[PDB]
């Protein structure tokens, strides 16, 4: 018995051990409180103003798009305090967990971002953060890592399985179980077990939202489209939800192709997935045939999720938002691109989706279309990714 | 089920606890594990719990996890393991078996269908680890059409609520996992539950005595038998001799 | 014959080769004629806000002064576009320089943030860039070296002399002495020939003018001091220039003192430097008794300038603005206090502003007081460098 | 300034130019840099422009720059310069020096006290390469009450209001360095100033001949000299011998 719908069509729901049920359900509780509480939204607000930055700017984008007929904004959240979208929705799910009268903060990390957000956000707001992440992953980010400890976070190192973001989320669940009186589990995406997917995609919504009336404010109309990576989910419905009942308006997510669909590394489970469960939700997830869960690939680590978000997959299925790939080569360019004729060094997610846009630009020129990029990040976080790579080919 | 019934009527006519032992399918290598359950068997288990490896076990402790990962080091996959159980019942047909799931290998060729297969190589009872009561209408509906026993975990953090539907949902035992003990035994005896094993870090003869003591009708040993394995791993006849010793304890211990 | 007085007090001055001076009055009559034009203004007023990130917020840090009487803000140029202060101006000059024709941009750099602040303004607005950089610097900075070659900018290494910003500073006059009809050199800071020190500071004073109208709003008062770190002065009198008639607001510049003022070690040249002329002006520089300049030193490379801007020197003359000294270990201290109770990870070099209100509120923790620091840059830039040296001490 | 009128005197009356050398004090060390100094005038050097070591030459090209650098690396300071100077001054009484300064080194020790130690070693001019005429007031000043001559530095770019104040402000001679040449030398002449010297670029003999035809009374020679110095640093022996021999071609050019 939940206070709100756990499914999507039929993905979604609470897939997880009998243990956890309470805290799920407590958890719901809180927020559809939180949700009606003036006094709540206030002080999120004043955080996400006076501590985040926001409102970030829409920016347009003249030079690249120059001798077509696309014009192309970039909704800036690589200037959100953090350098990317992330910061918004930990900013609300610590404020929710003080208000459930929790100190302590449980999460897990694989390319270290949502481990910086949650020990910012922990530090701010006073609580105590424990982050597990992959012994793997803890060796190629040793710049997060420090950063997680300089902001007072403990990083519990995972010696289990694949050492992998896996072993991590897999280990911060059983913690949970354990602590859930005390503690809360900061999910760092729009998955896992209800009703997580319908909080981050409530903690991001203002992404689409600003975009809407600076929009409109700036051209006079909708956006012919709006354009967003898909990792776990979390920036691109924070991008689209305010969109989706405007069905002049297409919605594009985009996945990571990786070296290419046809080679089998990739990490486009929406597309080339299978439907299964895992980690507590009923979505199109990248598996074996017996169903083994396979890990994901793209030059972006912030891309590598198995799954995908439920209300994805949900609109997917009915045909309100379109899902397309991006190789890898293609993103790199697109982060040349936009650090050349722009300023702006972008975060390699962000840069699928940008190089989304540049393909609808050049493959049609002469079509009249007015398109918004979720910039979800800045790229500093890549700039040796990305010298490695342009010297490894002569350049 | 039946064989669950069966299986309880007997011990109750000798005043007698079941202590029901868990290991995972094919570790550490397919034909030691086969070892390993006849040992198990012969040393007096009433009726074992099995496991299927599976990549994400989220339910799942250290000592599992380890598990899992030398089943899948030696190449098990689940149709090794389909396998595995047609041969250990031929060998043993009265004991029960049960499957230790997680809801993915169930989902993910058909839900009827991996019920179908229980039923066809003579598995008894399923759980499904990451599937709550909440969301077992489809699971336990597709084990009652191939007459498999649908078992829940009863938790600690248990409500009055919960109580009622795994009593009503489950059949063959019930898992048990605040409330004092006794308190929820006889909760679950009032609204007719299947008998309650108890689960929750039984690794000493003495746990198994107060157990059944406090009225539960057994105990499943949820690690302590994979911990042998795991001690022994070097000296595959050593670790068969401590499993019959700590199994043939753990049994006496239930009388 | 100028159109703006170019000295203040006793300092400053057009101290240059005959040969540039016909480029210095063709830029301050520029200059005049833009400072008149709403549409310049507007211009600038707009990339400033949706390009940039402005206006930037002022945030309260409660958890940092609990248990006293301080009441502290920090003005947040962390969250600008490039994640410095430095973006502000050179997006100032840059328009400028279209405005008089220009086509190319020279630039010189130490530590390499002016470079990058320089190479992204370039991009955005279609200007060819070169900077100029020493050699030495030009190893010890690939980072942002890589940044200025991904945006388009030619970065002339220079190999001559110390290899060090003098080399390229010196090389860039040169280079701008032949090429002025075509190019103009975008100076990093508050200092250098007339109409320099006017410039940056009218192109850096949106600071100030943010931080006097967001304090009236959440205090209902002015502040008691706002404190601001001194290399060449701008992000200082940016934040001081709207203050300056406000005679009850203290103003509070902070300048490196290194290892010690008494080792030697340091870059205080306003309070421990001597009158001289270089640069093009006449202010405070360090310098040998026989008058050749010193190189200053700081953990912060970004607080190495050898003189200070003359508005600053001025402003000590008359007593209207007080200049301290922050010692290295102090600044390290308020970059680790920031990071642990607030999640803001500061520039080193803004960490001595901080440390100085750290030290004002913690020497006289029952006096009542309400103080801005000008946070003028984050410090990712600076993990590193702090991972480093926190190793060396066991830490 | 004295000596710069008695120099161009002797010199029309000859229907002759000048050749300025130029060298930076000192370089590659003490001894050698005197010696040098002695082979260009032995070589019919008929004035000298040098230069005192200074860490940010600000005006200067990359020749001159390493030229500063070697004589810092040799020990050099303003006070050994100064040493220098009445060294050479006791040896050549009548030949015209100038000095070619940088303003912190004008002004570290006082405006007025540099020029008065200028006199007193028996400098007779100095250029102040960043100062421009608008800035020079307190330093032509101090030169004018010293009986020091304040050269300046006619450039390229110059226009009408700028030649009136060179012509106004300077003694001794201008310096030379857009407008076709032949119009900036009668300019000046109607604007009485000082004479004029060619400095730009004169590195071979056909320049200096082309710059007296052109109105100019000579030419300074800015930075072929310290070449050969950097050609030659290994043998002392031969750098003095390619001196004496461009100087003495130079010189043959201008008469």
């Amino acid at each position: 018995t939940t206070l709100l719908n756990p499914y999507f069509g039929e993905f979604g729901g609470m897939y997880v051990p009998q243990i956890l049920m309470p805290a799920l359900n407590q958890l719901e509780e809180a927020f559809v409180s939180a949700q009606k509480d003036p006094e709540f939204q206030a002080q999120f607000a004043d955080l996400l103003k006076n501590y985040a930055g926001r409102p970030t700017a829409l920016t347009k984008c003249q030079n690249i798009t120059a001798g077509t007929r696309t014009t192309l904004y970039l909704k800036r959240e690589d200037l959100l305090h953090g350098g990317a979208h992330k910061t918004n929705q930990v900013l609300g799910q610590a404020l929710l967990a003080k208000r459930m009268g929790k100190s302590e903060i449980i999460a897990e990390t694989g390319a270290g971002q949502h481990g910086v957000a949650s020990a910012l956000a922990s530090a701010l707001l006073g609580l105590k953060c424990r982050i597990y992440m992959g012994a793997k992953d803890v060796e190629r980010q040793s710049p997060n890592v420090f950063r997680m400890r300089l902001m007072g976070a403990e990083v519990i190192p995972v010696h289990s399985g694949s050492a992998t973001l896996k072993d991590a989320c897999n280990e911060a669940l059983r913690d949970w179980s354990g602590s859930y009186e005390t503690a809360h589990y900061m999910l760092g995406t729009a998955a896992g077990p209800h009703p997580y997917p319908t909080i981050v995609r409530e903690f991001q919504r203002m992404i689409g939202e600003e975009t809407k009336a600076q929009i409109l404010d700036k051209e006079g109309r909708l956006p012919d489209a709006v354009i967003a990576c898909v990792g776990g989910g979390s920036n691109a419905i924070g991008m689209f939800a305010d969109f989706i009942n405007d069905t002049s308006v297409g919605l594009i997510g985009v996945e990571p192709g990786g070296h290419g669909i046809e080679t089998g590394e990739h990490g486009a489970p929406l597309k080339h997935g299978r439907v299964g469960i895992y980690f507590g939700m009923k979505a199109p997830m990248m598996q074996t045939a017996d169903g083994q869960i396979e890990e994901s690939y793209s030059i972006s680590a912030g891309l590598d999720f198995p799954s995908v978000g439920p209300q994805h997959a949900y609109l997917n299925s009915i045909g309100r938002a379109d899902y397309v790939s991006i190789t890898d080569d293609e993103a790199l360019e697109a982060f040349k691109t936009l650090c050349r004729h722009e300023g702006i060094i972008p975060a390699l997610e962000s840069s699928h989706a940008l190089a989304h846009a540049l393909k609808m630009m050049r493959e049609q020129p002469e079509k009249e279309q007015l398109l918004v990029v979720n910039l979800s990040g800045r790229g500093d976080k890549d700039i040796f990714t990305v010298h490695d790579i342009l010297k490894a080919r002569g350049e | 089920m039946e064989r669950y019934e069966n299986l309880f009527a007997q011990l109750n006519d000798r005043r007698e606890g079941a202590f029901v032992p868990f290991v995972t399918l094919g570790d550490p290598g397919i034909e030691q594990s086969l070892k390993i359950i006849d040992t198990l068997i012969d040393a007096g288990a009433d009726a074992l719990e099995l496991g299927v490896p599976f990549s994400d076990p989220l339910a799942d402790g250290p000592t599992i996890q380890n598990a899992n990962l030398r089943a899948f080091a030696a190449g098990v996959t689940p149709a090794q393991c389909f396998e595995m159980l047609a041969l250990i019942r031929e060998k043993h047909p009265t004991i029960p078996i049960g499957l230790l799931m997680y809801a993915n290998l169930v989902f993910n060729n058909g839900i009827d269908a991996f019920y179908a297969r229980c039923e066809q190589v003579g598995v008894d009872s399923v759980l499904v680890a990451d599937v709550p009561v909440e969301e077992s209408a489809p699971f336990r509906q597709a084990a009652l059409r191939h007459n498999i026993a649908p078992i829940f975990i009863c938790p600690p953090n248990a409500d009055d609520d919960l109580l009622r539907q795994v009593a009503s949902y489950g059949r063959g035992y019930t898992y048990l996992l605040a409330l004092p003990l006794h308190h929820l035994i006889e909760k679950l005896k009032e609204y007719h539950a299947a008998p309650a094993l108890q689960g929750f870090g039984i690794s000493s003869p003495e746990q198994v005595s107060a157990a059944v003591r406090a009225g539960a009708a057994g105990a499943i040993s949820g690690s302590a038998i994979v911990k042998i394995i795991e001690k022994n791993l070097a000296s595959p006849k050593q670790m068969l001799a401590e499993l019959r010793s700590f199994v043939s304890a753990m049994k006496a211990a239930s009388r």
